[PDB]
């Protein structure tokens, strides 16, 4: 074997126990732990994990301070050499050089693998969870100074890099694409135009390609710690989950407006012609992959005033019908099927985050904080492996850009979008439901007949692009 | 058998998913992962009668408001929650309770009112409250304490009989 | 889907992170960051079958060449790359090949000859060294740039296949 240094000297060193460490039921797998000992394998010399680094990171807060984390790994860092064996002292002793060879297996096999590990927890924190820094000065000058404390040529490389990429972070991304980006499409709206933008105006193609970039990026702005702990769902979640709650506004408020463009057109042929749009235009989300606005046009459909207009229903192609309820399938049966879905396409997409949301909260309130062996209170790392599991299959999908092209008016366009206007959620609720009733009376009330709204032509010029440019 | 679907509604924070996650889970168990399959049905006999409950509960993602009337729309039954220390929780019930009725389409829905302990924090709603609010409605009033289990499965199996007796 | 894990090996700078990096977010990273250990994770459809590429980046820089067997054994495809402008990368090759046989104890294992770095006109190494190199191998040999994309996919996607095939 390999002798470790004196447990006297470096705390890392206590053997494991059923009071300090708990495994898994082909790396170990811990489920338990004192902090000390998911620090030691954090930077274990044996075997690798960087699935290990990012769970850590994101979730250590809860059972560990930033400024404590730290102290220990400089502290796990700072490991003491072996005192010369019989074989050195005899050499040492008649004036001749010492072979050292436990010395220098100890160095190759223990030190520094540990210490490089050490060097990567640190630069993986300072590169992805630079917040730690900024929220607290002392915090960053610590580990400026730690960085730059290390000696020997056998860091150098790896203590040039920490330093320069943390004054990177103090300061203040191009994308190459296999193909080119498909034509813009107009259709009654043209260029520059803005002013007369709208649903039936704006081509679906490009309405579906628009939104599903801006739902992309919405998408991709969402970071672990507006997660982690569930603070989403907290008093202080504006502050906490900013890009989170910005993504999901934005869903409910195309959500909206696409109820109040169905409810607000009285007529009813005008209004079969806006069904009919919106459903082209859940087809193309669906080409694109993109979940979160295949979802908000099904939330419309099926929300209190839009899913009791029978008459106007009754009116929409039965192969529209067809895309409509397959759509709907898809949330049926807790989502059986997105997630089958979502697990079988070629990314870029746009996953519907909810889902997300749901199983995090349950992991974090179904699992407890620590766990209890011979009175002592261990880390209850299963929980957080867990949390991060669901934390990096976000991320994965964060990875791919869509190759399509922005339109900046068409995209302001849609930044701008606001159906309620000043009204309150529960008024304007109320006034699309109000509208239903009116456009399509409950029976037995007849049928009402209303005037035409619209002064151009009503038919969709499909969703099938066209190629010149 | 019979499977009821039963939904979950209520303001974020409420506990509504500690009280799904008390009556379907395995509580002698060290681990538990919600993304497992059947992890929102559980086989139970009720007053001699076996049933399947399929608890529909989406709890997190209260801020897609838009998501409501689909998410309710499904259910047989309704469990509205409130917590026992925020009176904002609790005056967002009437709302509710009318969203329901909306989506169902009917002035007659199976519901239960509950009123769930968080945590050590002081109760701002006294049960009396409560009890009359839930009196001027016609249903039922249990108060529970998911972290500790009280109540728990008698929220549900109260709604399951709510829907029987329909 | 199916899972596959793969390790992209090679002496220091040759570009093992710019490739990873360009196939994971279609980025280029022009700075030059020594790597000690790094996974990545990528969803995507080969010949019409849904995979989960799972992506270690290693350390070139000999100063970690303790930590290497550790990623070998649960390596299942290996990307063996060099710099077509770096003779001495190219001659590094070899030892990556042996310790990859050594350790899975194997001369059948999946992977890909890379020669990175084709958009610099300063080249080398000649394409039929590599080549030959390869056919002793009996791997392919791909020619890519992490900074144009060319050859990219290809390198990755192929190794995806002899591991698939073996
Ligand atoms: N022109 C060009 N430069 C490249 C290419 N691939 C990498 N480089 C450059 O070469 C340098 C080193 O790349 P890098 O990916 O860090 O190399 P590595 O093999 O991961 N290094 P290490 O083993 O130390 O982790 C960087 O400056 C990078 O931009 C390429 O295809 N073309
Ligand atoms: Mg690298």
């Amino acid at each position: 074997q390999m002798r470790l240094p004196s447990a006297d000297v470096y705390r890392f060193a206590e053997p494991d126990s059923e009071e300090n460490i708990i495994f898994e039921e082909g790396i170990p797998i811990i489920k338990a732990g004192t902090v000390i000992k998911l620090i030691e394998r954090l930077t274990y010399h044996m075997y690798a994990d960087p699935n290990f680094v990012r769970t850590f990171l994101t979730t250590y807060r809860s059972f560990c301070k930033p400024q404590e984390l730290l102290s220990l790994i400089i502290e796990r860092f700072e490991i003491p050499e072996p005192e010369p064996t019989e074989a050195d002292r005899i050499a040492i002793e008649n004036g001749d050089q010492p072979l050292s060879a436990e010395l220098k297996r100890f160095r190759k096999e223990y030190i520094q693998p540990v210490q490089l590990r050490v060097l990567n927890v640190c630069r993986h924190w300072v590169e992805h969870h630079f917040y730690d820094f900024e929220r607290d000065a002392y915090l960053l000058q610590r580990m400026e100074e730690f960085i730059g404390t290390v000696r020997g040529k056998a860091m150098k490389k790896w203590v040039e890099s920490i330093t320069k990429i943390i004054q990177r972070k103090k300061i203040a991304h191009n994308i190459t694409f296999q193909s080119s980006p498909p034509t813009v499409e107009w259709h009654i709206s043209r260029p520059g135009h803005i002013e007369t933008f709208d649903l039936l105006t704006l081509h679906p193609i490009e309405i579906a390609r628009q939104l599903t970039l801006l739902e992309s990026d919405l998408y991709r702005a969402v970071q672990p710690s507006e997660l982690v702990g569930s603070v989403w769902t907290k008093e202080d979640k504006e502050i906490n989950s900013p890009n989170l709650l910005k993504m999901i506004r934005h869903t409910t408020n195309l959500t909206l407006w696409f109820e109040k463009c169905i409810v607000e057109t009285e007529n009813l042929e005008e209004r079969v012609a806006v069904v009919s749009r919106i459903i082209e235009i859940l087809q193309v989300f669906q080409e694109l992959n993109n979940f979160n606005g295949v979802l908000e046009v099904v939330s419309a459909m099926n929300s209190s005033p839009v899913y009791r207009l029978d008459h106007t229903f009754e009116q929409i192609p039965s192969r529209q019908k067809k895309i409509l309820e397959e759509a709907h399938e898809l949330s049926e049966d807790h989502y059986k099927k997105y997630l089958a879905k979502l697990r079988s396409i070629n990314p870029p997409c746009v996953p519907f985050f909810g889902i997300y949301l749901t199983n995090i909260l349950k992991t974090e309130e179904g699992n407890p904080e620590v766990l209890k062996r011979h009175g002592k209170e261990l880390i209850n790392f299963s929980k957080r492996r867990k949390v991060a599991e669901i934390t990096g299959e976000i991320q994965q999908y964060q990875n791919q850009p869509y190759c399509l092209r922005v339109e900046s008016d068409i995209k302001r366009f849609f930044e701008n979008l606001n159906p309620m206007g000043n009204s309150m959620e529960k008024e304007f609720t109320d006034y699309l439901f109000n509208k239903s009733l009116e456009i399509e009376p409950r029976n037995p009330k007849p049928l009402p007949r209303f005037p035409k709204k619209y002064s151009y032509p009503l038919k969709s010029p499909g969703v099938r692009p066209s190629n010149p440019r | 058998m019979t499977e009821y679907k039963l939904v979950v509604v209520g303001a974020g924070g409420v506990g509504k998913s500690a009280l799904t996650i008390q009556l379907i889970q395995n509580h002698f168990v060290d681990e538990y992962d919600p993304t497992i399959e059947d992890s929102y049905r559980k086989q139970v006999v009720i007053d001699g009668e076996t049933c399947l409950l399929d608890i529909l509960d989406t709890a997190g993602q209260e801020e897609y408001s838009a998501m409501r009337d689909q998410y309710m729309r499904t259910g047989e039954g309704f469990l509205c929650v409130f917590a026992i220390n925020n009176t904002k929780s609790f005056e967002d019930i009437h709302q509710y309770r009318e969203q329901i009725k909306r989506v169902k389409d009917s002035d007659d829905v199976p519901m239960v009112l509950v009123g769930n302990k968080c945590d050590l924090a002081a109760r701002t709603v006294e049960s009396r409250q409560a009890q009359d609010l839930a009196r001027s409605y016609g249903i039922p009033y249990i108060e529970t304490s998911a972290k500790t289990r009280q109540g728990v499965e008698d929220a549900f199996y109260t709604l399951v009989r709510e829907i029987r007796q329909h």
